DNA sequence: AATGTTCCAGCGGAATCGGCAGCGGG
DNA sequence: CCCGCTGCCGATTCCGCTGGAACATT
């Protein structure tokens, strides 16, 4: 579902074995889990700040939960992330936080592992939202919570399957007791370490999936196929500021109005017109008139014909491409025509040409529906979906003409040394990972301001060049390029 | 900086002839020129428009020596195009049925350019022609006017009606003349203007000719 | 003055949901 | 004329994208 917010309950182990660092001074696994949950909060508070997150402690001494089982402590009932909750968990970092944990609730007890799963189920079941995925991350290192009891183990397995049928998927990341994954737990039955990503993989991102347009691709008289116009790439930008009242930090509820026809008195949207003063004379017309002089067609795509992909030269770019994909629910059988067009156009290497009109009152604009073929493998590399790509076509004045009065070639021997350099610097472009320095820095400064901790981090700009790396990895050939035919000559 | 365009457009009877069944070349040229001046006026750019009509009723020309330089009226000098210059084309139904020549309008265009290139700096000089190429061409002087074009460093542009060699209405990315739109007088007119323009700067001029 | 950024305004998708009609029974 | 459901369809809320207008800079 579109409005299905994701849920995640953190179930960490506080029994005995995470408050000792296996005779090391590196990190106690309880602290490791708290670090991981801090990371997840700070990630989803700017990535998915509508998902619900919860922290629950088991194996503790005192208890808190809606059922009043012993040794189960729900630190936070599941809800949207916030700074308050990140701080509430931050007070358990390190050994000082370890002893704070010791004194507020206190580790060491006989947990059940079947009451705690029941508490997690109740948490999931007590929220009034549509949930897309229920998932529970179990932070534990112990293998046999049933070391002295088999009835307890059977009840735990029963309740685990009892969770699973209601769509609650338990996944387990084990805090390595000796610091390496050789403790192979036999609980492949209960569950459905891969944890460094969970410490820091996604500094900043977003989540959605939506049409952005539901149009009719009409075959110029009556053959109309409903179709969605998705946005595959968007250029996200920082959230807009909120006007906030100094003395109390409250939203201020702006209100704009126009008045004072030299008198003082509110002007309704009906007693004003729109004018443009050209040369000396002023042209006046009303709001609906100035909305309707840009109106050519109805929303939708209309084929202008077909052109092979070759003669639309791929530097005519002005607007990021969109993605045509068939939508059957509006008019039935559209996907059949869409598939037929996709296959035939791919085999002929011909892209459709349409007159695009996204909204009701907007000038038409020429687009090319370039077919793209879905690619996939055994590994299931679903990195491009089948359908069309709307390349927006410039008209005549979106183009600009340049000086062009310069034509001087270089001798066919500098090309060789530039080839040397470029093959030296040749590198695979990317799959991801050029995150916006401005956006990332904004997020980090905002994190610092909200958690007022120490002072804001410095995002490492992946965009910057590794200048010394290039200089050393080329060595003594760039200077050979500099002075082969053209000295400064003073 | 600035620019100055001196339009010369025909109003002769043959160019303003009756509709064969599609349009009239006078109306098409009027639409093109009104679109040009429309863009200029509403773009609020610092350019001057000097409009002259060849093949008019009278001859309100700065120079009219005897028989030659006739039926040509310099309606506007190089001045900022206002709504007056646009309503003028909107209020110019009269063709003034005296078809005389077009090269006379060209030499008048150079004359007015030199007459008005005073006190106003200009980096570009352009002159536009709209002609059915149906009148008797004048060969009073051709080489010297070419030399004048070369020395004055100006570039012209010639537009001609549908006659170049489906129901072509205005523009449809297709044919220009419906079945056969040219006559031998128009044939030789196209020939002479082509050779003149080629002699001016060659194939680029052959590229700068549009229906 | 040329442009990039910010800001404001407007349109649409999607989910929800309430009541507006029209349609049978009393 | 009532009375009652019950489809269902309109409008709201929430997002999000785009466009237009305003800003500030060399």
């Amino acid at each position: 579902k579109y409005s299905g917010r994701d849920s995640l309950i953190f179930l960490v182990d506080a029994s005995k074995a995470m408050f000792e660092s296996q005779s090391e001074d590196e990190l106690t696994p309880f602290d490791m889990s708290i670090q991981c949950i801090q990371s997840v909060y700070i990630s989803k508070i700017i990535s998915s700040d509508r998902d619900l997150l919860a922290v629950v402690f088991y194996g503790t001494e005192k208890d808190k939960n809606s059922v009043n089982f012993k040794n189960i402590y729900v630190l936070q009932e599941l809800d949207n992330p916030g700074a308050k909750r990140i701080l509430e968990l931050d007070q358990f970092k390190g050994q000082q936080g370890q002893k704070r944990f010791q004194d507020m609730m206190g580790h060491g007890s006989d947990y059940s592992l079947s009451e705690v799963l029941w508490v997690c189920a109740n948490l999931f079941s007590d929220v009034q939202f549509k949930m897309s995925h229920k998932r529970i991350m179990l932070f534990t290192n112990e293998d046999n919570p049933h070391g002295n009891d088999s009835a307890k183990a059977s009840r735990a397995r029963t309740k685990a399957g009892d969770l699973r049928d209601t769509g609650i998927f338990l996944d387990l990341m084990h805090l390595k007791k000796p610091g390496g994954f050789d403790i192979s737990l036999f609980y492949r039955d209960i569950i459905s370490s891969k944890l460094e990503d969970l410490l820091r993989k996604v500094r900043a991102k977003e989540t959605r999936k939506r049409a952005l347009s539901r149009l009719k691709l009409k075959l110029n008289k009556d053959i109309v196929i409903s179709v969605g116009i998705y946005n595959l790439v968007q250029k996200a930008l920082k959230p807009p500021p909120i006007k906030l009242y100094r003395e109390t930090n409250e939203p201020v509820k702006t209100k704009t109005r126009t008045f004072n026809t030299s008198t003082g008195g509110l002007l309704l949207p009906s007693d004003t017109k729109r004018s443009q003063i050209y040369g000396s004379r002023q042209i006046i017309l009303e709001k609906e008139e100035t909305e309707e002089l840009k109106r050519f067609d109805d929303p939708g795509l209309m084929l202008m014909g077909f052109k092979p992909l070759v003669l639309l030269k791929k530097h005519h770019y002005l607007r990021p491409s969109l993605f045509v994909y068939p939508e059957e629910s509006l008019v039935i059988g559209s996907s059949t025509l869409f598939s037929a067009l996709l296959i035939k156009c791919l085999e002929k290497e011909v892209a459709a040409l349409c007159r695009y009109t996204p909204r009701r009152n907007i000038p038409p604009y020429f687009v090319a529906l370039v077919p793209q073929e879905e690619e996939l493998d055994d590994q299931k590399i679903q990195v491009t979906p089948p359908g069309f790509q709307l390349v927006f076509l410039p008209f005549a004045d979106d183009k600009r003409k340049m000086p062009f009065t310069e034509k001087i070639m270089a001798t066919p021997e500098q090309v060789g040394k530039m080839k040397a350099i470029v093959e030296k610097l040749r590198f695979t472009y990317r799959s991801d990972s050029f995150e916006n320095p401005v956006l990332q820095q904004h997020f980090r400064n905002l994190e610092a301001l909200a958690l007022d901790l120490m002072e804001p981090e410095q995002a490492v700009d992946l965009t910057l060049p590794k200048v010394e790396a290039m200089n050393k990895r080329l060595g003594s050939l760039v200077d050979e390029f500099k002075e082969l035919v053209y000295p400064p000559d003073y | 900086n600035k620019a100055a365009v001196v339009l010369c457009m025909d109003v002769g009877f043959t160019m303003s002839n009756s509709i064969p069944g599609i349009e009239s070349p006078f109306e098409q040229a009027k639409k093109v020129i009104t679109m040009f001046v429309q863009r200029q006026v509403f773009a609020e750019n610092k350019d001057e428009i000097a409009l002259v009509l060849f093949g008019t009723d009278g001859t309100d020309n700065p120079l009219s020596g005897g028989d030659q330089y006739q039926n040509i009226t310099v309606h506007r000098h190089l001045m900022l195009p206002d709504f007056d210059l646009l309503e003028d084309i909107e209020s110019k139904i009269q063709p003034g049925s005296q078809q005389a020549d077009f090269l006379d309008a060209l030499i008048v265009s150079m004359d007015v350019i030199q007459h008005e290139t005073i006190g106003k700096k200009f980096e570009k000089r352009h002159i536009e022609i709209f002609t059915d190429l149906s009148s008797r061409f004048s060969k009073s002087q051709l080489d010297i006017i070419i030399h004048s074009l070369k020395k004055c460093d100006i570039s012209l542009q010639f537009f001609l009606p549908f006659s170049l060699g489906g129901p072509f209405r205005l523009g449809g990315h297709g044919p220009s003349f419906p079945l056969k739109g040219i006559t031998e007088q128009q044939k030789e007119g196209l020939e002479i203007v082509k050779m003149v323009m080629i002699s001016l700067e060659g194939e680029d001029g052959l590229d700068e000719i549009y229906s």
